[PDB]
């Protein structure tokens, strides 16, 4: 089973460095070749980095030549990113990727699940976390969580098991300068009071970890 | 030439522009400046896989349980004897006496002549073991 | 340097339709164009490679054409699964560059939203903010005005909004809008008022209530 796996991202202030690491797993590096491709946040694919197996001959986008170093430790399985004074268009989700090969090439085929990047001179914040407690015989509940900084912060109801119904909206940068979202779920009204909800909040930047159970007010 | 340039586990590509290319599977470079990769040696039949092929170095061949590898880069498969024996056209026949082989493989060898070094001999030597001399 | 432009960045085509994006090279690349299909919050996946060769596991739907500069990639009869952003990429030169994207939407018939309004929490409340939020939910299309009322009073900068991806299932989209406020200005009025105008409503829906139950 072919595994890759980021880990190294997190906040850093412009002009800083950063250090990114993928594992792999399930392979030999004997074959093709290894890539980091980066994604800043609503916008497009950039491919920004590639290494041969055997040689180690890299290359490099325009965009990040001559900041940015990519690198194989063969005896550890391990692809690394060295980022050099990084600036605020350098924010993105970066993914390791490995090649295979058809029609006569290799391209990019395996992808990791990427480790966010931010590029910003603003403080760790963790958030609050708040109920919205319970049209046509449907009936809505959620959690608002609000003034966290940065990005990302992963909800789930339930732990994992509720899926069904449930949006958890995009965060949005307040006028503070911290992010704000609310995760929902929508249920049949008359279903009430036959199961619980816990919105499970995690943002891995704070240690935040929050089980928030929401009932309807008195 | 550009192609010169293109290291060990990549060919020049001629389908573009002369780059260097990562060797395509089951290929391999070992050699800087190829302009294409050489087919990885297929290690099957009385064969057995021992290196398995990469980019840079070609696969390397072992033989069938009770056999040998014969020759450079394991081109035959010998058959194996026991310690003390030796191959003949007419299969494994053991050492004769004065004589020895240590190995599942090779020829029976005569045994050291201590007297040579002015020593004793201590263990006399067997089909499978040398002599053991004395200080 | 290469580079990789498509057209257009975005379309909205109905389930069955046929689509075409189009990919220009800034140089002749021969065949060593890729095209990728991006769902969000999944890793990209190869639909074609050498131009014009579907992958294995992939719908004969998905097809390919081009030599040189110009690249195609269609879709012969569209699926709600099909949402996605889709991206070509370049293998001509050791320096892969991706076409800015394509962002593909699934048209689908007018959805009215069902509308539920969130008073702010008394957790909330004791910290002197107050947050009110409105929720439109499984709506189609994405347009729609939310005017938060307070005592009648129309609001305005003090109000966010944020959108869901569109449901790969029943091509829909979702809406929640906050409405901040200090706890001063909250206790100071009565009537909280998620006035909702779409396509699917007949005239405005308005959800509210009353500060204080
Ligand atoms: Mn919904």
């Amino acid at each position: 089973e072919v595994q890759l796996l980021e880990s190294g991202g997190g906040l850093v202030q412009p002009g800083g460095s950063l250090r990114l690491s993928c594992a792999a797993s399930g392979f030999t590096f004997s074959y093709g070749s290894m890539y980091w491709v980066r994604q800043a946040p609503g916008k497009g694919l950039e491919w920004v980095s590639s290494i041969s197996s055997g040689s180690g001959s890299t290359y490099y986008a325009d965009s990040v030549k001559g900041r940015f170093t990519i690198s194989r430790d063969n005896s550890k399985n391990t692809l690394y990113l060295q980022m050099n004074s990084l600036r605020a268009e350098d924010t993105a989700v970066y993914y390791c990727a490995r090649s295979s090969y058809y029609g006569s090439y290799y391209s990019i085929d395996y992808w990791g699940q990427g480790t966010l990047v931010t590029v910003s001179s603003a403080s760790t914040k963790g958030p609050s976390v708040f109920p919205l407690a319970p049209s046509g015989g449907t009936a809505a509940l959620g959690c608002l969580v609000k003034d966290y900084f940065p990005e990302p912060v992963t909800v789930s109801w339930n732990s994992g098991a509720l899926t069904s119904g449930v949006h958890t909206f995009p965060a949005v940068l307040q006028s503070s300068g911290l992010y704000s979202l609310s995760s929902v779920v929508t249920v049949p009204s008359s279903s009430l009071g036959t199961q619980t909800y816990i919105c499970n909040v995690n943002h891995k930047p704070s240690n935040t970890k929050v089980d928030k159970k929401v009932e309807p007010k008195s | 030439d550009p192609c010169s340039n293109c290291p060990a586990g990549t060919f020049c590509d001629n389908n573009r522009n002369q780059i260097c290319s990562p060797c395509p599977p089951n290929s391999f470079s070992s050699a800087g400046g190829q302009r294409t990769c050489d087919i990885c040696r297929q290690c099957k039949g009385v064969f057995r896989t021992r290196k398995e092929c990469s980019s840079t170095s070609n696969a390397e061949c072992d033989c069938t349980p009770g056999f040998h590898c014969l020759g450079a880069g394991c081109s035959m498969c010998e058959q194996d004897c026991k310690q003390g024996q030796e191959l003949t056209k007419k299969g494994c026949k053991d050492c004769s006496f004065g004589t020895f082989n240590d190995q599942k493989r090779g020829i029976c060898r005569p045994w050291t002549d201590c007297s040579l070094d002015g020593k004793s001999v201590l263990v006399q030597g067997t089909k499978e073991r040398d002599v053991v001399c004395g200080p | 340097d290469i580079q990789m432009t498509q057209s257009p960045s975005s379309l909205s085509a109905s389930v069955g339709d046929r689509v075409t994006i189009t990919c220009r090279a800034s140089q002749s690349i021969s065949s060593y164009l890729n095209w990728y299909q991006q769902k969000p919050g999944k890793a990209p996946k190869l639909l074609i490679y050498a131009a014009s060769s579907l992958q294995s596991g992939v719908p004969s739907r998905f097809s390919g054409s081009g030599s040189g500069t110009d690249f195609t990639l269609t879709i012969s009869s569209l699926q709600p699964e099909d949402f996605a952003t889709y991206y070509c990429q370049q293998y001509y030169d050791n320096l892969p560059t991706f076409g800015q994207g394509t962002k593909l939407e699934i048209k689908r018939t007018v959805a009215a939203p069902s509308v539920f309004i969130f008073p702010p929490s008394d957790e909330q409340l004791k910290s002197g903010t107050a947050s009110v939020v409105c929720l439109l939910n499984n709506f189609y299309p994405r347009e729609a005005k939310v005017q938060w009322k307070v005592d009648n009073a129309l609001q305005s900068g003090n109000s966010q909004e944020s959108v869901t991806e569109q449901d790969s299932k029943d091509s829909t989209y979702s809406l929640s809008s906050t409405l901040t406020l200090s706890k001063a200005d909250y206790e100071k009025h009565k009537v909280y008022a998620c006035e909702v105008t779409h396509q699917g409503l007949s005239s405005p829906v308005t959800k509210s209530f009353n500060r204080g139950e």
